[PDB]
């Protein structure tokens, strides 16, 4: 069981570029963007934009440039986010992607428009309210 | 917030002389009047003489 | 009318780069990045990129990379911004946040990113103890 | 009586001038200036440009044809000032005007000087507030409640 | 975003009789009063009138016989002001007189009735602070 601290990320390509998501595991909010290399500079570029808007305490990745990282030490240490050594919401990122594929040519707008929908679709799962309505919410509710 | 702050210092002043009366600990919850423990002492006051400050 | 989705929105130039900001109004949240050429283009996803995760009713500014660019035109249509009746001080205290913390990161883009953060999440009230991340929740999650 | 909204609008002479006055109950906003003549008119026109900047709510006043005119009937009203019909920090007034009333000729000048004074003048210690920068502590702790 | 005490005095005329104002710059809370003629009596008189309710360090102003007064010069030192970088706020509180334009006969209840509401006139840069809200949470903080 997670809590509204924990997230977790992981960077998968798409069409050739290199996509970097991250997802707040608690409810099933996904932040996600592109990044022209998949270096330990971009990476932590990535936690420090999401640190300084969401209450992250407890991240967690794969390993490699993206973690061990020392970008991504040197950020965690500022904003006391720690690390885990080392989910499949990527596979609902593309899914989506194809799905609305027509309405903009770059992916540099595509995955934009990707998560603007995985946060804004509601279902069930104990829950009318949309993705983005459960993390709005933990974050009050504390 | 869950967590009042309680660095109030209300000192309630009624009428029978202008006597400042050592400012109490505020934790009023109502309207009509000013709930305020003095050390152990419980007292709600009519809020027309009463005096909260802060700091 | 809107008194919880009307954000503001402008461009300044720091350190030889150009800086986007999106402030909320009514609870000055900040949302600032690095865009690389100031172009219709990198107005339009940060807005959109801000658009798919808060609840951004309405939007405003001056006219020029915001407002002429097409590609924002669309990007507004999309999700449903709008811009009407409504000065912009929050880039001084950016800038400011930023020049008393630039000695921790040599980076431009990683230091709005910092006094960004630093902002946010930094409590200084106005007859409310919370931090504007936290004045934003509080209203946004009101009703 | 120390109802933060309570004000009290005391009204006098000094130097053949009529200088009206109104006391902040709770702390000592004294705050006052000099009406071409004692009516309604004047008392109205006062009470409203008090309206129009703080707090108010309780405005105390001794039963005179002043303040109990249609006029202040009005204003009051129009402002949500529920009136309640009946010297010290107006008593001052005259006094502290006298280590001033050099400074300027005109009584109209010298009571407004002698607010400055009287407004900026803090009292003791340990809880240290001028009678203006206490008020401003009385109000803002009301706000300070919040409606969590 | 402006500092704590800097003001500055405009000067109008409306309906036929002068209206001078104060706006507290950095809240935009407004002060007015219909004074009898541009002399520099009722100027000074007026700047006399702020400093001993509010804290007036500085104060833009028309470089006309505004602060050309010997009088507000008299009165500019005696409480501690200066002079420097210096029309919404006058054209704002026309637009609130002709709207409540029928409440009161006159000009000098009317630009007191207006002074009323605009200050309590409930949209803020920076959560609800109305302009009276404004300042004395400005003032407090210090």
């Amino acid at each position: 069981n997670s809590d509204l601290g924990t997230w977790q990320m992981d960077c998968t390509h798409l069409e050739g570029k290199i996509v970097i998501v991250a997802v707040h595991v608690a409810s099933g909010f996904i932040e996600a963007e592109v990044i022209p290399q998949e270096t330990g500079r971009q990476t932590a570029l990535f936690l420090l934009k999401l640190a300084g808007r969401w209450p992250i305490t407890h991240l967690h990745t794969d390993n490699g440039a993206n973690f061990a990282s020392q970008e991504v030490k040197m950020v965690a240490w500022w904003a006391g986010i720690e690390h885990t050594f080392g989910e499949a919401m990527n596979h609902h990122l593309k899914n989506q992607i194809d799905r609305i594929r027509e309405q903009a040519n770059s992916v540099e707008t595509i995955v934009l428009m990707a998560v603007h929908c995985m946060n804004h679709k509601r279902r069930g799962g104990i829950g009318d309210m949309t993705p983005a309505e459960r993390l709005i919410n933990m974050i009050t509710t504390e | 917030k869950n967590s009042k702050f309680k660095n109030f210092r209300v000192y309630y002043r009624e009428g029978r002389d202008q006597l400042w009366k050592g400012p109490g600990e505020l934790l009023w919850k109502g309207e009509g009047a000013v709930l305020l423990k003095v050390g152990t002492d419980i007292k709600v006051v009519p809020r027309r003489k009463a005096k909260i400050i802060k700091d």
